[PDB]
């Protein structure tokens, strides 16, 4: 979820954990709590 | 509160008004037109009623003759203090005559407005227009006079609206028992003025009014909300809508999509505004600005 | 403008020329009368001006020809005498010098130059209008009363189409509407060569 | 586009009339006033009808309705009038048209004729009986009837061919309607609808018509298109 | 309005101060009597149905497209009256074509 | 419309963080100024120690209507010795039609480059405009974080979408051009959104 | 009928703002509607297992409900622009066929009929009035669409995305990112938030995990109770401007 903004850079940039944008992180937010509430401890609980 | 807010101006009130072009003074007993003779009965006893205010003698031999209709006053719940007040306190520049007070049926309920000199003498301003003519601007102005309501809202019908909000449990729950008025017009200065109105919520449909009153954000979000009403049920992704927005607010005001819209969004584009339309106007202004 | 109110007269049979008598309404209360033809083709003549000019001279006899009476007491008949009081007061851009002149010979003359001598200018031009103001009616020139007539119910048609008493015309509708076989369609042509092939020699 | 618009099955354009001859008939005629002898204001004081031919305000009458079925007899019998001359009454407004034009669509169309005279006859007796003692008023009265005078024989007729439309308006069977006169015309759709209403006083009809007529060839192509 | 005996025509209304006076191209002007004060009444009434029909009703029952209904004429004893809804108020004025006019003077 | 400015007037001052140099009035008082005097002032300081005056001009009143009664007015107040840094004109909205009035209003600020001469109508004012539902939350950034903003980004001022310096919301948050305004907007498509225009001459 | 014979006697009383005329139409037009029990006697006749009009319209294959009673029970009240068949043939008439003022409903626009049993004369012409509506309608919808097309095509050409995912004009931005979120509109697919409409209560008992006793999942939970919060908060705020 920290990363998630880092789809709108490369992968260089993730690696080096360059500052993101604001922006950037409220084009991510959305998608961030969706994968918060899908991926939540209880609903992935039998997940490897 | 729909009732009070519907703008109720004067003329909607008046059953027939005349223009008579005479004088009421206990000097010279001017004679009245026949008709209105009949006047002379209540002409001098609101003067015994109401001494404290008596003819200034600025008479512009200018007179209205105004009946009221009872049915009206009573179905606005209007009172005629209200009507002369507000009469008075916008019409300085005239002579108002409570004339007929409240009465049973039967008893019409009169007005008579002298014009003093103070309108007819500013004729000479502009251009030497006769004071018949002045006059009758006076009397226009007269009937258009807001009584009540705000300006420019036509009518306004209570409307049952469905609005969730987040009760004491912390449960997001609808209501549909919410109720609110939704008008004819576009005012939100006034509605902001008007108490018994929540001005932080006035919503209106002009683009207009929302960029005037708001901002250019305001503006924007407005041209969303418009298009997507306007498109219907099968409308587009709202991806497009903001598009549309977006250009059409960049320079900070709202633009059109047409050729002054162009012509401000992209001024150096000689060729694009050329390809759009008026080839060799473009060309000729472009040529002449280099 | 606030309506227009066109009727084009045409005598006798369809092969006969058309007259096309537009009677507008300005919305500064001006009646004008457009003939819209070979002579006054754009000249929008006040109505009180033909009214005179064909030898109506008393104003209340004018505004009877419209209203057909001048004593009753009918609301209709009352706000018609406004309207045509008002329009008699217009002071019209053209026509201005000319249109408050008593003499029915200075009102022809002006005409004349914006298309005993005068006499002549007169005969001339009158019987032009006579010729062009409502052939349905005649061209004698004696019948010009009836044209005056005709013209006042005109008027009235039109001002009570004003007041909303009744209904504009309606375009769509085929009771004002006729279909006009091949011969009226080749004879419009017709005229335009056959003059024209008729012209080329005279010269 | 298909602005085009197709005539129906029994739509027919109609010539140039003779007006010279109606207009001689009309002023001629008494109850018909020249305009040299009405005056604007006797008009509206006697409340006088304009009476115009082919748009031309020839002159003025009494009565417009009765000069108007008048003259629709007269055409009826095919004595005076043409019968393709169209014969207009205003009731908004008292005129009485008479149009010879040429471009008229025209359609031919069955007369409804009643008894309502009779009828009207019979119920002022009815209402006299029941001032007296008779108490039989209801004896006096009589059932309304509206009735078409085409017969099933002249049908057949028409399909061997011995009688011909022509001959149709030649008695007071049928008459030309055009979209002007029609609008003094209460047309029963078919002749189901005028049998099912032919005692009904309520509602009189002038013409029946055959539902076909209301469709052109091309559109009577298609069967069952209703 | 007014007209000059001297030659028909409209007498342009322009007051004077002390009273009314009237005035044409041609002089002979003529002060203006009490009835003359009025110069502009209106009147604010919902259609003109007095005599907008006026003519109509008159011809209303020998019209026959008009519909009808099977009351009775208190003055003929006909067994049928004519019906008609005139004006956005809908107003039924059943008619005869004796003149006799329900629902209305 | 003016019991509304009264009481909204204030907040717009407490918006701007500044601080009110003279006591407060009772509505009646202050309405009371508005008629015998044509106007109501204000005087409050920034954080800086600017001094800025506002200025309430009912209908009306003699320098609405004549230019030189302005004028004198502008002339004097900007001779005070006060550190002026601002000096808002609230007038009806009629007034800002009026060509004269406005001519008075742009010599002036050529007389005093240094101080800021603006005109607002009432409704700016009518409202606490930051509350309202369909205004974004506007925000000033310092010009280092936009510097930074448009490094990051290959961006030039230039480029950037303009946001008028008469806009409601920046007036109330007291931008002036050239400077840089961050708007935190409601987005259907994404919940949340961020966007930095640039703040352009005030219209008029 | 018995609208009718209210009008007749006068006790037809307009509510306030409408005529006497409008309140008529609208109470006419209410009162000439299919009570929807006209659907039981046509599902009685037919075969639901072998009727293929029937199954055609049920499937959604082709057809409508509507399609079916105008084919079998009847066509009912003809309505233009939301109203009758308006008297345009003269000053009261509606057609040739119907007296000046007429009551009746037939001479407003009501087909009894059905087109399998086969309308009259009138019911025809008040189908084909409706019919050249929709036409006419259909065409002019088109004409007026192209225009503006063209407009708002040479409007917003020049918004073209670039290497930051924006949309700008030749360097200048509109746009900080395409659709505010840098998606293409071809590749999205509707989901749905479950925490959003749930109570407080509901929300813990649901997503609190209380497997391990550690400040991990306390923080967890309470993320989740921001995102549901600010999401809220941000579209009941869309609510109070739309
Ligand atoms: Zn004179
Ligand atoms: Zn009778």
């Amino acid at each position: 979820c920290k990363n998630l903004p880092y789809v709108f850079i490369n992968n260089i940039q993730e690696r080096l954990q360059t500052p993101i944008p604001v922006y950037l992180k409220r084009a991510a937010a959305l998608m961030r709590m969706l994968i918060r509430i899908e991926l939540a401890t209880v609903k992935t609980l039998n997940i490897t | 509160i729909a009732n009070s807010i519907e703008l109720i101006t004067f003329e909607r009130l008046i059953l027939q008004w005349h223009l008579l072009y005479e004088t009421y003074s206990s000097t010279k007993k001017n004679v009245m037109y026949p008709d209105f003779a009949s006047d002379v009965e209540w002409m001098t006893d609101f003067l015994e009623n109401h001494p404290l205010l008596q003819p200034p003698e600025d008479i512009a031999n200018w007179c209205i003759r105004l009946e009221l209709n009872k049915t009206t006053m009573i179905l606005k719940s209007i009172s005629l203090e209200s009507i002369i007040n507000s009469l008075r306190a916008k019409h300085p520049n005239t002579y108002i005559m409570h004339s007929v007070e409240n009465t049973a049926s039967g008893i019409p309920i009169i007005i008579r407005i002298y014009l003093r000199e103070s309108a007819f003498r500013r004729s000479t301003n502009t251009r030497m227009a006769t004071d018949e003519k002045i006059a009758v601007n006076v009397v226009d102005k007269l009937l258009n006079s807001t009584i009540r309501g705000i300006p420019g809202i036509k009518n306004a019908n209570v409307v049952k609206l469905m609005r969730h909000r987040v009760d004491a449990q912390g449960k997001l729950v609808r209501l549909d028992n919410i109720y609110a008025i939704k008008t004819n017009g576009t005012n939100i200065f006034g509605a902001m003025l008007d108490d018994n109105i929540d001005p932080y919520t006035i919503v209106s449909s002009s683009i207009g009014d929302t960029m005037e009153l708001y901002g250019i954000e305001a503006a924007r979000q407005k041209i969303i909300s418009e298009i997507r009403t306007v498109m219907g049920d099968k409308g587009p992704n709202h991806r497009h809508l903001l598009m549309y927005a977006d250009l059409m607010t960049r320079t900070g005001q709202v633009t059109s999509l047409e050729k002054a819209g162009l012509n401000a969004r992209e001024p150096s584009n000689v060729l694009l505004r050329m390809a759009l339309s008026s080839p060799v106007q473009v060309l000729t202004d472009a040529a002449v600005d280099s | 403008e606030i309506i227009r109110g066109e009727f084009i007269s045409q005598p006798g049979g369809a092969f006969e020329n058309s007259s096309q008598i537009i009677i507008r309404y300005m919305t500064t209360g001006a009646i004008t009368i457009e003939i819209n033809s070979t002579k006054f083709s754009k000249l929008r003549i006040p109505w009180y001006l033909i009214f005179r000019m064909f030898g109506m001279t008393g104003d209340d006899s004018i505004i009877e020809q419209v209203v057909f009476d001048l004593e009753s007491n009918s609301p209709v008949n009352t706000f018609m005498i406004e309207i045509l009081e008002k329009s008699i007061h217009v002071l019209d851009p053209i026509f201005q010098p000319v249109q408050h002149e008593p003499n029915r010979e200075k009102i022809i003359q002006f005409l004349s130059e914006k298309v005993n001598a005068v006499q002549y200018l007169n005969e001339r031009q009158l019987t032009i209008l006579d010729k062009i103001l409502l052939p349905h009616m005649g061209q004698t020139a004696d019948t010009r009363v009836r044209k005056l007539r005709f013209l006042g119910l005109l008027i009235h048609k039109i001002l009570l189409v004003i007041m909303n008493v009744f209904p504009p015309t309606d375009r769509d509708s085929y009771r004002t509407k006729r279909v006009h076989g091949s011969g009226v369609s080749l004879a419009k042509a017709f005229k335009a060569i056959f003059n024209t092939s008729v012209i080329a020699p005279i010269i | 586009v298909g602005m085009s618009k197709q005539l129906a099955i029994t739509a027919n354009v109609c010539t140039a009339g003779e007006v010279l001859s109606l207009k001689q008939r009309l002023l001629s005629d008494p109850a018909i006033q020249q305009l040299a002898d009405v005056s604007n204001k006797d008009i509206v004081r006697k409340g006088l009808a304009r009476v115009f031919i082919n748009g031309e305000w020839i002159g003025c009458c009494t009565n417009a309705f009765e000069l108007a079925q008048r003259y629709r007899m007269f055409r009826r019998e095919g004595k005076i009038v043409h019968p393709h001359t169209t014969i207009y009454w205003d009731s908004m407004v008292d005129e009485v048209e008479f149009w010879l034009d040429v471009g008229r669509l025209t359609r031919p169309l069955l007369i409804v004729d009643n008894n309502i005279e009779k009828y009207n006859q019979a119920c002022y007796k009815a209402a006299e009986a029941r001032k007296k003692g008779d108490k039989d008023w209801e004896k006096h009265k009589i059932p309304f009837i509206q009735n078409t005078r085409f017969t099933s024989q002249m049908a057949k007729d028409i399909l061997a061919g011995t009688l011909t439309l022509e001959d149709l308006v030649a008695q007071g069977i049928c008459e030309f309607i055009t979209p002007e006169e029609a609008e003094n015309c209460l047309v029963a759709f078919s002749i189901i609808e005028l049998r099912k209403h032919k005692h009904d006083v309520t509602r009189r009809f002038t013409h029946v018509d055959v539902p076909q007529a209301i469709l052109g060839l091309a559109a009577l192509v298609s069967p069952y298109a209703n | 309005m007014k007209i000059c005996k001297a030659c028909s025509s409209c007498m342009v209304r322009t007051y004077v101060d002390g009273n009314i006076i009237f005035r044409c191209s041609c002089g002979e002007s003529v002060q203006g009597d009490s009835q003359n004060l009025l110069v502009s009444s209106k009147v604010y009434h919902t259609g003109e149905m007095e005599d907008k029909y006026k003519i109509f009703i008159k011809n209303a029952p020998f019209d026959p497209t008009n519909c009808q209904i099977k009351k009775d004429c208190p003055n003929c004893h006909l067994d049928y009256l004519t019906q008609i809804c005139i004006g956005s108020q809908k107003i039924i004025i059943l008619v005869c074509r004796c003149g006799y006019m329900s629902n209305r003077g | 419309a003016m019991q509304k400015l009264f009481t909204y007037i204030y907040e717009f001052i407490e918006y701007r963080k500044m601080v009110l140099l003279e006591e407060k009035v009772p509505y009646d008082k202050f309405v009371q100024m508005v008629l015998n005097t044509g106007f109501f002032r204000i005087n409050a300081e920034t954080l800086n120690h600017g001094i800025v005056s506002v200025f309430i001009f009912g209908a009306n009143g003699k320098y609405v209507h004549h230019g030189g009664d302005m004028r004198t007015l502008l002339t004097n107040t900007l001779n005070e010795k006060k550190h002026y840094e601002e000096l808002i004109l609230i007038v009806d909205k009629p007034v800002l039609s009026k060509k004269n009035i406005l001519d008075i209003i742009v010599e002036q600020r050529a007389a005093n480059p240094t101080i800021v001469i603006n005109i607002y109508p009432y409704h700016l004012f009518c409202i606490n405009i930051p509350k309202v539902s369909a205004i974004p939350k506007h925000k000033l950034i310092t010009q280092e974080e936009a510097q930074e903003f448009l490094g990051r980004e290959y961006l030039q001022p230039q480029d950037l979408m303009q946001i008028s310096a008469s806009d409601p919301p920046v007036v109330w948050l007291g931008g002036r051009p050239g400077d840089f305004v961050q708007i935190e907007r409601p987005s259907e498509t994404a919940m949340h959104a961020v966007v930095i225009r640039f703040i352009t001459k005030s219209k008029i | 009928e018995e609208i009718n014979n209210r009008l007749l006697h006068g006790d037809i009383m307009p509510p306030i703002g409408l005529t006497t005329h409008d309140f008529y139409e609208k109470l006419q037009l209410n009162a000439l509607k299919f009570p929807d029990r006209i659907l039981k006697p046509i599902m009685n006749s037919i075969n639901p297992e072998t009727n293929g009009l029937f199954q055609m319209v049920a499937t959604g294959a082709k057809g409508s409900n509507p399609n079916m009673i105008h084919i079998m029970a009847g066509i009912g009240q003809i309505e233009i622009n939301t109203q009758r068949i308006q008297p345009q043939f003269s000053f009261g008439r509606t057609l040739v066929y119907y007296p000046r003022f007429a009551l009746e409903a037939q001479a407003y626009g009501f087909i009894c009929n059905s087109y399998i049993a086969g309308l009259t004369s009138p019911e025809f012409i008040f189908g084909e009035m409706n019919g050249r509506f929709d036409l006419i309608n259909k065409a002019l919808s088109t004409s007026s669409t192209g225009y503006a097309n063209r407009k708002a095509i040479f409007g917003l050409q020049s918004c073209i995305v670039d290497y930051y995912r924006r949309v700008s004009i030749d360097t200048r931005l509109v746009q900080q990112l395409y659709g505010e979120d840098g998606l293409d509109a071809r590749q999205l697919e509707t989901v749905r938030f479950e925490t959003i409409m749930l109570s407080d209560q509901e929300l813990e008992d649901k997503f609190k995990y209380t497997g391990i006793q550690s400040p991990l999942f306390e923080e967890e939970f309470s993320r989740l109770k921001k995102d549901r919060d600010k999401y809220r908060q941000i579209f009941l705020n869309v609510e109070n401007f739309n």
